[PDB]
């Protein structure tokens, strides 16, 4: 497994 | 952000012919570039995504290709369905995505010359300050087409607002309207309104006029 | 059974603000990522905005940040677009989408099904129309046959339907008798920020001065109801 939370945090928050 | 680049802007076709419609990437995009048809009055449908997978219900015919920074979206052999507009969209830089600009995709047809009408101001309208004067293009294929407005043989420029209809369901021609607004006393002071029209059909250009006050 | 069913738009002046609905139902609809799309007058299609499943992570258009602001409640199957600061260049038809999911996967699995592969469902658009103008209904004047003999068979007549505010009009010509031939224009929007469009229709050369031709403009958002006569300029 992998936490959604986690992975969309840096995709939209990615520079 | 990158820009997305369609070409062509226009292109005609009859069904049974092969269309292919691309897409420029300002930069990689690797795969990420979907597809999507639109008619008007209509929400866009997705075609294709992942540059190459088809959407399930979409026909067979459409296919996607290319890699990087180069696609094209084709369809193998038109139908009636098909003409519509076409976009691209870019999904590689997600959270923010960009659209190409389109390509409208329309029925082919044997080039027809327009008959051309020009209408003057009405007086119930001139006892209102303003007059409007309609040039009408009717029935012609292909769109393009020139519509010169010419007053006491002066070439006019910024007065004037042109519309064109659809292509006609039945017959595949377009029609156009240019309308020239001077204001009372602005269109008193002139007396010959000319709407000269440049089209392929025709092999010179076509002037209607009228004299105010005939 | 998927859908997207918008509501809220309409006309509103500049600097006011709107908010629009999409109620989504037939999926998930906090197992999605959700869109905003705009498409103004004759325009391409430009995006506005995304927000994730839950709505913790959002992203705006540059054209729109920081006056538009996406949201979502999940336990209403809702999504929202607060549209504050409106300007003329917001005119346009707005359409929620949902995100599509890569067909090979069932369940979310990271940039392999999600975010990346388009919008598989939209909504039917609402249109927005940001203006000073205020309701008002046309003017309607001729565009009198020429009386030239010019063509031999075929003459053109029409209306031209000028100053309304807003769109739509709709035009017919004898109450509904004469429909083959009749070309209507879409709308132009005049400097003024009133709309203008033209009504025509060709017609036999010999049926000038015979029958009688009338142009049936009607404006809702007015309750303007106009029959105008459109008969050759006689000739002092
Ligand atoms: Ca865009
Ligand atoms: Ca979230």
């Amino acid at each position: 497994p992998s936490k959604r939370s986690f992975i969309e945090d840096l995709l939209f928050n990615k520079v | 952000d990158i820009v997305m680049t369609q070409s062509p802007s226009f292109l005609s076709a009859s069904v049974g012919d092969r269309v292919t419609i691309t897409c420029r990437a300002s930069q990689g995009i690797d795969r990420y570039l979907a597809w999507y048809q639109q008619k008007p009055g209509s929400a866009p449908k997705l075609l294709i995504y992942a540059a190459s997978t088809l959407q399930s219900g979409v026909p067979s015919r459409f296919s996607g290709s290319g890699s990087e920074t180069d696609f094209t979206l084709t369809i193998s052999s038109l139908q009636p369905d098909d003409f519509a507009t076409y976009y691209c969209q870019q999904l590689s830089t997600y959270p923010t995505i960009t659209f190409g600009q389109g390509t409208r995709l329309e029925i082919k047809r044997t080039v027809a010359a327009p008959s051309v009408f020009i209408f003057p101001p009405s007086d119930e309208q001139l006892k209102s300050g303003t007059a409007s004067v309609v040039c009408l293009l009717n029935n012609f294929y292909p769109r393009e087409a020139k519509v010169q407005w010419k007053v006491d043989n002066a070439l006019q420029s910024g007065n004037s607002q042109e519309s064109v209809t659809e292509q006609d369901s039945k017959d595949s021609t377009y029609s156009l309207s240019s309308t020239l607004t001077l204001s009372k006393a602005d269109y008193e002071k002139h007396k010959v309104y000319a709407c000269e029209v440049t089209h392929q059909g025709l092999s010179s250009p076509v002037t209607k006029s009228f004299n105010r006050g005939e | 059974q998927v859908q997207l069913v918008q509501s809220g738009g309409g006309v509103v002046q500049p600097g006011r603000s709107l908010r629009l609905s999409c109620a989504a139902s037939g999926f998930n609809f906090g197992d999605f990522g959700m869109h905003w799309v705009r498409q103004a007058p004759g325009k391409g299609l430009e995006w506005v905005a995304v927000i994730s499943y839950e709505g913790r992570n959002k992203n705006h258009a540059d054209s729109v940040r920081g006056r538009f602001t996406i949201s979502r409640d999940n336990s209403r199957n809702m999504l929202y677009l607060q549209m504050n600061s409106l300007r003329r260049g917001d005119t346009a038809v707005y359409y929620c989408a949902k995100e599509n999911r890569d067909r090979n996967y069932d369940s979310w699995s990271a940039s392999y099904s999600d975010y990346y592969y388009g919008m598989d469902v939209w909504g039917q658009g609402t249109t927005v129309t940001v203006s000073s103008a205020s309701t008002k209904g046309p003017s309607v004047f001729p565009l009198a046959p020429s009386s030239k003999s010019t063509s031999g068979g075929t003459a053109a007549l029409g209306c031209l339907v000028k100053d309304y505010f807003p769109e739509p009009v709709t035009v017919s010509w004898n109450s509904g008798a004469l429909t083959s031939g009749v070309h209507t224009f879409p709308a132009v929007l005049q400097s003024s920020g009133l709309y203008s469009l033209s009504s025509v229709v060709t017609v036999p050369s010999s049926s000038l001065g015979t029958q009688t031709y009338i142009c049936n403009v009607n404006h809702k958002p007015s309750n303007t109801k106009v029959d105008k006569k459109v008969e050759p300029k006689s000739c002092d």
